[PDB]
This record gives structure tokens, C-alpha cells and sequence, in this order.
């Protein structure tokens, strides 16, 4: 029956939620929410202060055995003052399960880098910093991953423009690759496709 | 006597008991120090003592491992260890005091 | 506000002087070993001319933060990270020079 | 007839409105000319008689269609026809030190830029921009510098309103002024017709004569004018060698020798099948002082500030350096002894 | 993260050679330069996943 | 193959294998590339009744996620699931 | 497929190359690729069916090999059905 | 005129001897690496045709920009097409290269490899058949059959 | 569940060890190898006589686009731009305008065959069949601007390959 949609596994959810209340009440502190969507993920939202005491609980066994930093990355909502939204993926073995944790920063307030706790951080933290402007304090060396040697802006920051402000061609006077203002040949075309009609109304926000 | 853990890294522990009854221990006292109410130490007590008896209890290596259902001895004994860590930082963080701050009004709202 | 590295603006101002002096020694290693034609003085011009573009700042925080983005720069310059087309960058040698002047605009194009 | 408005902030993908056919563009000229027209936005026409293969450094200076190569024939008009019938600017940079069989020296500075004239008269091409040495004239001695002026005055003959350039050697990284100096270390000592120092030349930078062809063709009042190209200092042909040498950081071993034996030596390189090393053309024309002609307008009148010899001679010459040098920076040869 | 559009608001691939090329100079060391070509093809790193 | 009948000996006993038997190029083996024409199934949902879009509407099903604490307004330890089975090793063959 | 005053061969889209334009100079001694075939012509070179049904359905031929399936009104007399996609024209007779 | 035939002939074994031993270096940036493997594989093994990996630039006569160009490496790019000695010869492999393809408006991708360094023959795909790859060299090969070098040396 | 690669003890007995022995000494395993490759010397080759012969391909495969006409010579396309639309690198420029007779047609069609990632996409999107991907790929260029093709270039090879074209659609068009 319902073949279309997908099966819900209840138990799951009700071991994340006793999991996550657990969390919630060893470390008040600095947990600010807990969810548990309704496809079995469960997210912790933490305080900026917390990302090192609340990582260093997950990965030692207060029941909780989180050893392994899946992913680290940041979501950038302009509309929100701390605009970069940090998210940490862990993964426990012991228990074969997964949790995340997320914190908010700003592009003025740096935020502790977790190299200690899970030493996998390293290039994700370079990442982010790179990519978004967040500055992780503490980190044994911050510096550009993925973008050119003196790139300027931080891109994937929703302010960056796709194609960027600059480009590269060689120039035959100076011998030598020369950056250059961005001009497109066919300006990418930019496709309004929202419709003007709800989708799902379970998630309509208030009219206020 | 296992000749390995499997695990590259992991050692042999020639006296599992012994080391798991010292680390539990240590873990007991300094989980004392910690405040009565605070969770942690409630949860931590709780985990341990249980440990610490099926520890007790069982002489043979295979049997508490499937007891303790942690592992090799020897990852249990790492994972005391971690605990103990986590204990002494866990003392100087207070986690158990009330929030630091409240988010701003609308920091955790999707979709925006 | 929690302060990045520096609590005041002069602790920031020092530590503007302290990459300034940086930049103003490495000029002439620079020049020998990309073999840039530009002369050292040219090259420290261009230091003061960078570090002038962000002399209207006023925040500490995001001095300090200026400060780590030309660190790390100096850092690719020190090694040979950068290539001599990065570092020659910074001289927009192919640009051509664009009229500042009302009348210039308006006779070139549309552009504000 | 063929006006383009002009579109763009003057980038690679804009229009500059200039439509040109860049004659002898596959040479040291040509290649900075086709670059800074491509860089504007401007559709370059390069003819071409040589192999495809010689012309590919010129395909990435221009964007995706601005840049087309047809073959041409200096001696068939019908080909300079077909180039040249749908533009708006010509330039003739078609010019050969050493005489070959096929071409001698008449034929390249006066009858083939007659009849690029004549075609691009006849065309209605709007500009033309012809290039002949400062020190051009009818009776120099060298021939190079004779047939110069004669084409100089055949092409304002057949274009009324012309702006023909003069510039003196151009030194530049693809240069043969600056690394002919250079490559007579192999050689030995330095050959100099009276030790160079009755000879003065007032050498001009490449980017400089490109950057002024450009402002010319952007220019109005340019039409019809003959603008002399020359470089902000002028140099004894001795403390010039031995600047070049310095640069170079080669010992140099500057010895006289007598005109008729220099002369000589010309006669036995041009020898060579291949392109000659020197020419009795050639040393003539070094020997030759450049010529001061004030009355003629100059960089400064088309907005370009003539870049001094000290500036940009590491970028020629280094890489005649051996190891030792090869990391020298520009400042430690002081300037070279300037007669001005 | 979907913002409830046609179009993904966020989307952040994992790479398995993001973490092996990091942790390859911890592998590395004590070692010499043929060893360290045999470490990185033991993680099989393929740099379009690394770089994304 | 059309490989010799001394030629198929030296392979397989260099080889240590009967190659013959499985050769690596392929022969007539291969489907043939021209074939019938398919027919494909339909779905469940391909229904004349009863199939009101409403009961499958599966996007519609999701619901924002709850909230299990919220900051702004003995117990047994807990831990994320069940703890992991040990694994047991593979009977076809423990030991490669 | 009409040949324009420069010489240039006009496309189906009618583009062809002013004189005053400097574009021609692209196919000086290359070619203007221009498809002969034009659309508009065999379209009208196809015959009108005559249907007896004041509707008419056209699948363009081929069944699930042509366009979406369209029914086609043909009482007016003056002027015949066309589909909006096949392009062919359909009229009820007399 | 007899040395008109010499010249020809002259250039007709240097082209047969440029085009028979055409050594591409081994250089792949991306996704269009793999199909160029398999061009190395047995299946349409370029040895046979005297085409030869070769790693150093300066042992290499042919270019295959196989991948997308980052403005991180296109210096890289021409430092290494600068180092390979002449005659060079380029070709740009897949859509990415040859324009910059599924990144074209990224701000990281250089929109086309003949931006940074002239290319001969570009060949389409995303990624490009190994057998289209194979085309393209042989186009390659035909289009240095077609050189004149010499004849236009004697003509000048 | 799980296998224990390695985790093997040799055998200690005098036997066992003359023949390790043997191995170090008298060299085997390389021995072996060098007869695997010898077997392999004496295999066929694999290489197929490109250009002479072709590897085997598809009626899936997704080559050189182009654009189709009905059995009356109508151009198939009806300036949907859907196809447009659901292009993943935007290599689709669509212009479209009424038509002498009144159909919708397109003034302007180009793919950049230099910015498209060959997905397949609008031979699936397209309605009516239109726009297909060809069974052609060798259509190398020595130019960048050949590589951008124009509605002409487009229709010219759906005439050119239409007898390919028809007979891979008829064979994959009940799979779709
Ligand atoms: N210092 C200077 O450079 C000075 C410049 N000039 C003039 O300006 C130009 C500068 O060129 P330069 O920098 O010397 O480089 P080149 O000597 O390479 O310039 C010659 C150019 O014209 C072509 N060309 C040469 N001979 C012929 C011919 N017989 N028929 C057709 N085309 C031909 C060459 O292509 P190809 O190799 O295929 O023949 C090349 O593109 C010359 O015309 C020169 O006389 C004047 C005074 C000084
Ligand atoms: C080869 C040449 C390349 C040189 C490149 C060098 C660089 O990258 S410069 C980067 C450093 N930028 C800064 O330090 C910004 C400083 N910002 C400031 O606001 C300060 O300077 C203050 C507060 C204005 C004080 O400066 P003053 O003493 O007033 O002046
Ligand atoms: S063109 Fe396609 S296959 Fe080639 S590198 Fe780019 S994405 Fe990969
Ligand atoms: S199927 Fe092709 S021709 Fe028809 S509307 Fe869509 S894109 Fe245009
Ligand atoms: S197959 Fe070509 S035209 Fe169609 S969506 Fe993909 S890139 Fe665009």
C-alpha cells in the first residue's frame, strides 16, 4: 500500500528524540534546540560559544560515541544577522547513527576552530573560510582552498555573482596571464521559475 | 589471550579487569567533584557503575565483552579513557549552567 | 562585539605596522625571485598603495580580519604559491585607464 | 558605409567599432597591434602569406570571431581586394630588413603598399595607417630606408588623407635591434663602425608605436598627418651597445672596424638563404644617426608617454643572462650616458 | 537544504578524497618520494570530488 | 579464438588457466543488437478509480520537524540507538 | 530560397547581409551555411484533406512519433483548419 | 622549376615524419582524462597510429587539454605549453575546454582553453568519445599533411 | 558479513619452508608473472582498425544534435523554449516569431556545442520530437566558432542524418 511515498520508521525517531533530550539536558548550557525531522535526522542548535565543549561530548561515550565529523560546511541567509549558518555532520560507529549539529556566526566574530576534537576539520574549516568569510580562531593554519591564489572575494556567499568580477586570458604584450573585469559573451540568463501558487501548506508561514 | 585487537593501533591489554576497574574508578571521582543535579554526572555515575559491575561480575574476557556490548575489551578500556577526558574538561566548561544566550529572534527559521 | 585578535584600535594600528614592515622586507626577495621587472620601490609603492586603499577603516575587528587576508597574501608571496602573474597582478598592466571625468563617461558609454 | 556605433566597457566581448586589416601582422609590429585591437573589442582581418602554423600565436588575441586569417598575395591586388573590402582601418605593416628573390626592397616598402593604398581607396576604406622609418629619405644611403620614402610618398599619392608614422628602432622583447646587439657576443668582440660614437639613435618601445597606431585610428585629427615615433632619450651608439651588454651582464669588447670591412661582413651573411643575420643594408642602417625631425608630431600629441630604454630593457635582454645573472634585478646597471 | 523552490538553496557534496588527501601527510611521513606516489594512489583520490 | 591448437597449449600453460574458456574478446555470445520490440509496464498508480491524488501525494505528507526542546518557552541514560552487532565473519570464506 | 542584392543566399528567417554591414566579411572565402529546404513552402505544397466530422484530430503521423493530439473545429467554410502543430490543413467538403 | 619539387618533397617527409610520431604529453585535468585513457586502451590503442604518451613537456609534441581550466591552472597551462618545444600542436578535448561547457559561468573556470593557448583542433563532447578523440588526432595529423612550410620558405 | 583479508600464518614445517626458500632464491612468483604475460603476447589483440572499423554504439546515444521535420518537410520545432528551459548549461538560444503563415516557428535557434554537457536533456524535454541527438561524433572543428551552431547548421544535419535519426527513434521510442 502507498507504494508512491515513502515507508516512516517511528522507532528511529522516538530513539533520536530520547537521544537528543539527552543531549539537551547534560549540556544546557549551550544547546539553544533540538529537532528531529521526519525523515530520522536529529539537529542539535548550539550557541557559538559551544561548538568545542558540545563536539567534545558527542565524541566521547556520555552514551554518545560521534568519532567521525561526516562533513563540515556553512549556509548563507543573508536575512539573518549572523548570516553564516555552521553545520557539523558526525557519524558514531558504536551506534550507527548520525547526528548535526549547528551553530550561526557573523563575518566579523570568529568562531573556535574543532582541529582538536576531530583533526578532520582542518580543510573543512579552510573550506568555509575560503568560500564564506568565516574565521576559525585557534586553527593551526587558515588559508585558500579551491580558489586562486589571490582571489579576493569570498564566493558561495549569495553576494558573489556566479561568473565573479574577474577573468583570466594570457596577453601576448606582457607575456604573461592577466586578470581582467568579467565580460560575458552571453549574459547568463536569469530564469524566474517559482510559480505563484502554494506548494505544500504545511509549511505556510504566519500571515502576521 | 587474543594475539591482536584487530584494530591497527589497539594493543593487547594483558589485564583488561584491572585497567577497566582503575579507569572506572577515576571516572567515579571525578565525576564526585562535579555538581549532585548536574545531568552529566547523573548519566556518567549511572553508565559507570553499571560498567563497573558487569565488570565486577563477569572473570572472562568474552563474556563481558558481550556484556558491555562495546567492543573489544580493549576499546572498551579507550572509551573509558575518553570518558575520563571528557569528565575533567566537562568540570572546568560547566556545562550545566543555564544557557548563555538566546538566540536572535529569528536565527533558526527555515524556510526564511 | 567579541574582538578577533585586538580589543582597541591601536592594538589593530600595531599590527598593521608589524605587516607593513613585513611586506617592506620581502619587497626586494619578491623582485629577485619572480624576476619582476618592477623596481623595489615600485613594489613598495604598491604596498603603501594597498595598504592606503583600507585606511578608512574604523573598526578593529575588521582591521584584524584585513590583517589575516594579508598575512596569509604575504605568506603566498614569501613562498612561491603565488606566480609572477599573481603577483603582477596587483599592477593592472592590460587594463586600460578608465576616464574618471563627467564628460569622458558620457562621451564612452552608458555607464554611471 | 561601414560605421559601427560603439558598444561595451571596451573589454575582450565588446564592440569597438574598428574594423581593420592589419597587413604583415604575423611580424614583432604586428603581433601587439592585433593584440591591443583585439583586447578593445575591435574585428581584426589579419592577410597572411605564410603557413597557418606561424599565425596561430595571433588566434588567442581576439575573442570568438574577431580574429579572421585570409591568405593574401603582396603581388596579386585581387587578394588585397578581398581583405580589405570590409574595413573601416588598414594598416600596412608589410616590411622585410633583407631582400629576398622573390620580393627585393622596392617591391615590399613601395609597390606593395601602392597598391594597399589604391585598393583600399578604391574600397572606401575610412583610415589608413602606413609605417616607415624616421630616418627614411631619398637619398640615404641605405636602399631600405630610399624605397621608404619613396612608398611613403607613393602612398599619400594614392591616400589623400593617410597618417603614415615614423618610428625609430623599435625595441621590444621579439625586437631585432636591441638582440642583434646582443647576439654579437657569439662573435666575439662588438663590431662598431667608428666605435659607435659618432652614431646617435633615439630608440622607441614597442607597446609605445602600438599604443600610438591605436590613438591614431581612435584619433580624428591624426587623418592626413605624418607623426614621428621616438623614445624619450637619445643614445651614443657606443654607450647604448654597452648599456645593452650591461644589462646582459656579457663582458663586452667593443673593437673599431673600418666601413668598407663591416660592409664586407654585411655582403657575407646576406649570403644565407635563411633569414640573413646582418645585411651591408642593415649595418648602414645602424650606422646611420636617427634623424630629428621636430616639425613632425609625436607620441606626446597622441596621449602616450614614451617609455624610457632603462624601464623595459631587462624584459628584452634577460634572457641573453646566463645563470648567473638570470635573477638580476633591473636596478643594478645604472642608466647608459644620454646625448640630449 | 531546500527552501521549498525548484531550486536547491544549499547543496554541499562530501568528498572521500577531501579527507585522504588531508590526512595524506599524516600517512606520508617517514617515508620517500615513491612511497609517497604509492599513498596517493592508496586513497584514490580522483580531484574533481576533492575540489568540487 | 582462431588461435593454433599449439598456440592455445603455450597460453594456457603460462597462464596456469584454460583461457579458451573464457576469452576476453567477444564472439556470437553477444546479444544480438537489433531486438523485439519491448513493452513496458505501467505503474501502481495507473488506475481508472480510486486514485485520487490525495492518498499519494507524497510531498504533501512531509512536515516540518519537531521539536523535541526549545530554550525559549531517576532517567535512564539514553544513547543515540541500540548499540552495533558485532559482525560475524563470512562462512563462503573467513579467510581470503 | 531567394539570393539578396550582396549575393548572399537569404535564409528561411529572411536574415541576409546589408552591404553597409561588416559582418559579410565572416564567409569571404568560407560559405554562409543555409538549409535549401524551407518550411514555409512544402507546407503549402501539402494537399487539404477534406473530412466529413466538423471535428478532426491531428497526431502529426506516427502516433507517439509525432506532436500532442489536437482536435481541429472545421465549420467555417472560409477558411481551412490548420494544426497548430503538424502545420496541415484540413476542410469539411462543400 | 625542379626546386619547387625538392622543396615539396622535402616538406612532404617532414610533415609524414611530424605526423606519423605525434607524442602527446600526459596532461588531463578532468573528466575527459579517462576517455583519453581509453584511447590509450587496447581498444584503440594510439601507439599504433605513433601517438606515444610522453611526460616532460620538452619531450612532447602535442597538447590535449583534456578537462576543465581553472584559473588556478591556467598558468600552469602555459607554462607548459611555453616549455613544450616546436613544432606544438593543441588540441582542446570536451566542452569544457573548448569553451568552458557545464561551467562556463563559474567564476573559477576559464571560459575556454584558447584563451590562455592557441588551439588546432577542438573536439566536442562532454565528455568526448574515445573514438571522437581518435578522430580528432587523426584530423590533426591531416591538417600537418596539409603544412607548407617549406614550399612558402622557397616561395618567399 | 566480514572477510579477513591477509591474517594468514605460513607453515613452519621443513617443507614448506625449502619451498619459500626456493621462492626467494630461484625467483617463482616473478616466474609466473612473466608467463601471464607471455599468455597475454599470445592472445589476440583487441584494437579495432579505426577508422576502418567502429566501435559498437547504441540507438541511445547522445551525439551531435540536431533538428527534425516532419514527413511534410514542416520544421517539427513549435518554439516551445521548454527545451530551452531544462538545458543544464544554458547551450540553448531560442527566438521565436509568427510566421508568414501564422505558425510558430523559430527565428533563432543555437546551441553552443562548445557549452553543451551532452546530457540528453530536450530530446527527452522537447514535445514534438524536434530537437534529437544524433548518432554522429565526429564532428571535430579546427575552429571554436564551428562549434557554435546556428538553426541553419542544426536543420542541414537533421537533413543529412534524418535516415539515422528516424531509424534509432522508432528503435528506443517504446523504451521512452
Ligand atoms: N623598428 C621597427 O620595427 C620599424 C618598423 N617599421 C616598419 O613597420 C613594420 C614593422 O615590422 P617588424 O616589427 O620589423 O616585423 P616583420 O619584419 O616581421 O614585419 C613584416 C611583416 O609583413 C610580412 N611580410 C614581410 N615581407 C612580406 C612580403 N614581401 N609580402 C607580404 N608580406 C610580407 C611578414 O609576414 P611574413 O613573415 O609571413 O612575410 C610580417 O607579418 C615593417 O613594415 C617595417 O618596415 C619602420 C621603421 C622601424
Ligand atoms: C607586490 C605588491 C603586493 C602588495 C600587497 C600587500 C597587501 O596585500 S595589503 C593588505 C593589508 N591591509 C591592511 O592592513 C588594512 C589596514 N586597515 C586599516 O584600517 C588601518 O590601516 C588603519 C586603521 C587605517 C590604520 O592605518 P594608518 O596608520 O592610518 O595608515
Ligand atoms: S567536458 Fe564533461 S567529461 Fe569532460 S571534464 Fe568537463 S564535465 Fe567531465
Ligand atoms: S522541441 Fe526543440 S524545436 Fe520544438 S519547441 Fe522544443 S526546443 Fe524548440
Ligand atoms: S543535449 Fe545539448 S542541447 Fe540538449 S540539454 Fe544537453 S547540452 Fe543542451
Amino acid at each position: 500500500t502507498r507504494p508512491t511515498i515513502r515507508p516512516r520508521n517511528d522507532v528511529v525517531h522516538k530513539q533520536l528524540s530520547a537521544f537528543g533530550q539527552y543531549v539537551a539536558e547534560i549540556l544546557p548550557k549551550y544547546v539553544q534546540q533540538v529537532q528531529v525531522s521526519c525523515f530520522n535526522e536529529l539537529e542539535i542548535f548550539i550557541h557559538p560559544d559551544g561548538v568545542i565543549p558540545v563536539l567534545t561530548f558527542l565524541r566521547d561515550h556520555t552514551n554518545a560515541q560521534f568519532k567521525s565529523l561526516a562533513d563540515l560546511t556553512a549556509v548563507d541567509v543573508p536575512t539573518r544577522q549572523n548570516r553564516f549558518e555552521i553545520v557539523y555532520n558526525l557519524l558514531s560507529l558504536r551506534f550507527n547513527s548520525r547526528i548535526r549539529v549547528k551553530t550561526y556566526t557573523d563575518e566579523l566574530t570568529p568562531i573556535e576552530s574543532s582541529v582538536t576534537v576531530y583533526k578532520a576539520a582542518n580543510w573543512y574549516e579552510r573550506e568555509i573560510w575560503d568560500m564564506f568569510g568565516v574565521f576559525f580562531a585557534n586553527h593551526p593554519d587558515l588559508r585558500r582552498i579551491l580558489t586562486d591564489y589571490g582571489f579576493e572575494g569570498h564566493p558561495f556567499r549569495k553576494d558573489f555573482p556566479l561568473s565573479g568580477y574577474v577573468e583570466l586570458r594570457y596577453d601576448d604584450e606582457v607575456k604573461r596571464v592577466v586578470a581582467e573585469p568579467v565580460e560575458l559573451a552571453q549574459e547568463f540568463r536569469k530564469f524566474d521559475l517559482n510559480s505563484p501558487w502554494e506548494a505544500f501548506p504545511a509549511y505556510r508561514q504566519p500571515p502576521e | 589471550l587474543k594475539k591482536t585487537t584487530g584494530l591497527v593501533g589497539l594493543a593487547v591489554c594483558e589485564t583488561p579487569h584491572e585497567r577497566l576497574k582503575i579507569l572506572y574508578t577515576k571516572i567515579l571521582d571525578v565525576l564526585g567533584q562535579i555538581p549532585k543535579n548536574a545531568a552529566y554526572r547523573k548519566y556518567t555515575e549511572q553508565i559507570t557503575n553499571e560498567k563497573l559491575g558487569m565488570v565486577k561480575a563477569e572473570p572472562d574476557v568474552k563474556k563481558l565483552e558481550e556484556q558491555l556490548q562495546g567492543g573489544q575489551i580493549e576499546e572498551v578500556i579507550l572509551q573509558a579513557e575518553n570518558e575520563l577526558s571528557l569528565a575533567r574538561k566537562m568540570l572546568r566548561w560547566k556545562p550545566w549552567e543555564p544557557l548563555v544566550e538566546e538566540p536572535p529572534a529569528n536565527q533558526w527559521k527555515w524556510p526564511i | 562585539v567579541k574582538p578577533i585578535f585586538s580589543r582597541d584600535m591601536n592594538e589593530a594600528k600595531r599590527r598593521v605596522r608589524e605587516l607593513y614592515r613585513a611586506w617592506y622586507r620581502e619587497v626586494p626577495n619578491t623582485v629577485h625571485l619572480f624576476q619582476l621587472d618592477i623596481s623595489v620601490k615600485q613594489g613598495r609603492d604598491k604596498v603603501r598603495e594597498m595598504f592606503m586603499k583600507n585606511a578608512h577603516v574604523t573598526d578593529p575587528r575588521v582591521v584584524d580580519l584585513l590583517v589575516i587576508k594579508g598575512k596569509m597574501e604575504l605568506e603566498e608571496t614569501i613562498n612561491v604559491w603565488k606566480q609572477r602573474t599573481h603577483i603582477m597582478r596587483f599592477f593592472h598592466e592590460t587594463e586600460a585607464p578608465r576616464p574618471t571625468d563627467f564628460l569622458s563617461k558620457f562621451y564612452v558609454g552608458h555607464d554611471p | 558605409h561601414h560605421a559601427l556605433i560603439p558598444h561595451g566597457k571596451g573589454g575582450r566581448s565588446s564592440v569597438s567599432g574598428i574594423v581593420a586589416t592589419v597587413f604583415g601582422a604575423t611580424g614583432f609590429l604586428g603581433r601587439y597591434v592585433v593584440n591591443h585591437l583585439g583586447r578593445m573589442g575591435s574585428q581584426v582581418i589579419v592577410p597572411y602569406r605564410c603557413e597557418p602554423y606561424d599565425t596561430m600565436h595571433l588566434r588567442p588575441m581576439g575573442d570568438l570571431g574577431q580574429i579572421i586569417f585570409m591568405e593574401w598575395n603582396g603581388k596579386d591586388k585581387d587578394s588585397i581586394r578581398k581583405v580589405v573590402e570590409h574595413s573601416n582601418v588598414v594598416i600596412n605593416l608589410v616590411g622585410r630588413e633583407w631582400e629576398t628573390k622573390n620580393f627585393d626592397f622596392e617591391d615590399v616598402f613601395v609597390k606593395i603598399p601602392h597598391a594597399i593604398a589604391q585598393v583600399s581607396k578604391e574600397a572606401g576604406v575610412e583610415k589608413l595607417i602606413h609605417i616607415s622609418h624616421l630616418n627614411a629619405d631619398i637619398k640615404s644611403p641605405s636602399r631600405y630606408l630610399r624605397s621608404k620614402a619613396v612608398g611613403e610618398k607613393e602612398v599619400r599619392a594614392a591616400f589623400p588623407e593617410a597618417t603614415i608614422i615614423k618610428p625609430s628602432d623599435i625595441f621590444g622583447r621579439e625586437d631585432r635591434f636591441l638582440n642583434y646587439f646582443a647576439s654579437m657576443r657569439w662573435f666575439g668582440g662588438v663590431p662598431l663602425i667608428s666605435l659607435g660614437k659618432e652614431t646617435v639613435k633615439q630608440p622607441v618601445y614597442i607597446v609605445d608605436v602600438s599604443k600610438g597606431i591605436i590613438n591614431a585610428i581612435k584619433d580624428p585629427d591624426a587623418k592626413g598627418k605624418t607623426f614621428a615615433f621616438v623614445g624619450p632619450n637619445r643614445y651614443l651608439l657606443f654607450d647604448l651597445v654597452q648599456y645593452i651588454f650591461a644589462v646582459a651582464y656579457r663582458p663586452f669588447l667593443p673593437y673599431p672596424l673600418p666601413h668598407f670591412a663591416y660592409r664586407w661582413v654585411g655582403r657575407l651573411f646576406e649570403v644565407s638563404p635563411f633569414e640573413p643575420w646582418t645585411t651591408r643594408d642593415k649595418v648602414e642602417r645602424v650606422h646611420m644617426s636617427d634623424m630629428t625631425l621636430p616639425h613632425l608630431p609625436g607620441l606626446e600629441d597622441l596621449g602616450i608617454q614614451a617609455t624610457p630604454l632603462e624601464l623595459k630593457a631587462i624584459e628584452v635582454l634577460r634572457r641573453h643572462r646566463t645563470y648567473r645573472w638570470l635573477t638580476s634585478e633591473m636596478e643594478d646597471v645604472k642608466p647608459a650616458k644620454t646625448v640630449n | 537544504v531546500s527552501d521549498g523552490s525548484s531550486r536547491p538553496y544549499r547543496c554541499k557534496i562530501k568528498a572521500p578524497g577531501f579527507a585522504h588527501l588531508a590526512g595524506l601527510d599524516k600517512m606520508s611521513k617517514g617515508h620517500m618520494l615513491a612511497d609517497v606516489v604509492a599513498i596517493i594512489g592508496t586513497q584514490d583520490i580522483v580531484f574533481g570530488e576533492v575540489d568540487r | 579464438a582462431s588461435a593454433t591448437r599449439v598456440i592455445q597449449l603455450l597460453r594456457n600453460w603460462a597462464s596456469g588457466r584454460d583461457l579458451q574458456a573464457k576469452l576476453q574478446l567477444r564472439y556470437q555470445e553477444i546479444s544480438k543488437r537489433t531486438q523485439p520490440p519491448p513493452k513496458l509496464p505501467v505503474g501502481p498508480s495507473h488506475k481508472l478509480s480510486n486514485n485520487y491524488y490525495c492518498t499519494r501525494d507524497g510531498r504533501r505528507e512531509a512536515m516540518p520537524p519537531s521539536i523535541v526542546m526549545s530554550s525559549q518557552k531517576e532517567k535512564k541514560a539514553v544513547t543515540p540507538a541500540p548499540p552495533i552487532k558485532r559482525w560475524e565473519l563470512s562462512k563462503d570464506q573467513p579467510y581470503l | 530560397v531567394r539570393t539578396s542584392p550582396t549575393g548572399e543566399k537569404v535564409t528561411h528567417t529572411g536574415q541576409a547581409y546589408d552591404d553597409g554591414d561588416y559582418r559579410r566579411v565572416r564567409f569571404s572565402d568560407r560559405q554562409k551555411e543555409v538549409n535549401e529546404n524551407f518550411a514555409i513552402d512544402l507546407i503549402a505544397e501539402q494537399p487539404v484533406s477534406e473530412v466529413g466530422s466538423r471535428v478532426i484530430s491531428c497526431d502529426g503521423g506516427g502516433g507517439a512519433l509525432g506532436h500532442p493530439r489536437v482536435y481541429i473545429n472545421l465549420d467555417k467554410e472560409t477558411k481551412t483548419g490548420t494544426c497548430g502543430y503538424c502545420g496541415l490543413q484540413f476542410r469539411q467538403p462543400h | 622549376s625542379r626546386g619547387e619539387y625538392v622543396v615539396a618533397k622535402l616538406d612532404d617527409l617532414v610533415n609524414w615524419a611530424r605526423r606519423s610520431s605525434l607524442w602527446p604529453m600526459t596532461f588531463g585535468l578532468a573528466c575527459c582524462a579517462v576517455e583519453m585513457m581509453h584511447m590509450a586502451a587496447p581498444r584503440y590503442d594510439m601507439d599504433r597510429f605513433g601517438v606515444v604518451f610522453r611526460a616532460s613537456p620538452r619531450q612532447s609534441d602535442v597538447m590535449i587539454v583534456a578537462g576543465t581550466l581553472t584559473n588556478k591552472m591556467a598558468p600552469a597551462l602555459r607554462k607548459v605549453y611555453d616549455q613544450m618545444p616546436e613544432p606544438r600542436y593543441v588540441v582542446s578535448m570536451g566542452s569544457c575546454a573548448n569553451g568552458g561547457g557545464y561551467y562556463h559561468y563559474s567564476y573559477s573556470v576559464v571560459r575556454g582553453c584558447d584563451r590562455i593557448v592557441p588551439v588546432d583542433i577542438y573536439v566536442p563532447g562532454c565528455p568526448p568519445t574515445a573514438e571522437a578523440l581518435l578522430y580528432g588526432i587523426l584530423q590533426l595529423q591531416r591538417k600537418i599533411k596539409r603544412e607548407k612550410r617549406l614550399r612558402i620558405w622557397y616561395r618567399r | 558479513t566480514y572477510k579477513f583479508v591477509n591474517m594468514r600464518e605460513p607453515s613452519m614445517d621443513m617443507k614448506s619452508v625449502t619451498d619459500r626458500a626456493a621462492q626467494t632464491l630461484l625467483w617463482t612468483e616473478l616466474v609466473r608473472g612473466l608467463g601471464m604475460t607471455l599468455s597475454y603476447l599470445f592472445r589476440e589483440p583487441a584494437t579495432i582498425n579505426y577508422p576502418f572499423e567502429k566501435g559498437p554504439l547504441s540507438p541511445r546515444f547522445r551525439g551531435e544534435h540536431a533538428l527534425r521535420r516532419y514527413p511534410s518537410g514542416e520544421e517539427r520545432c513549435i518554439a516551445c523554449k521548454l527545451c530551452e528551459a531544462v538545458c543544464p548549461a544554458q547551450a540553448i538560444t531560442i527566438e521565436a516569431e509568427p510566421r508568414a503563415d501564422g505558425s510558430r516557428r523559430t527565428t533563432r535557434y543555437d546551441i553552443d556545442m562548445t557549452k553543451c554537457i551532452y546530457c540528453g536533456f530536450c530530446q527527452e524535454a522537447c514535445p514534438v520530437d524536434a530537437i534529437v541527438e544524433g548518432p554522429n561524433f565526429e564532428f571535430s572543428t579546427e575552429t571554436h566558432e564551428e562549434l557554435l551552431y546556428n538553426k541553419e547548421k542544426l536543420l542541414n544535419n537533421g537533413d543529412k542524418w534524418e535516415a539515422e535519426i528516424a531509424a534509432n527513434i522508432q528503435a528506443d521510442y517504446l523504451y521512452r
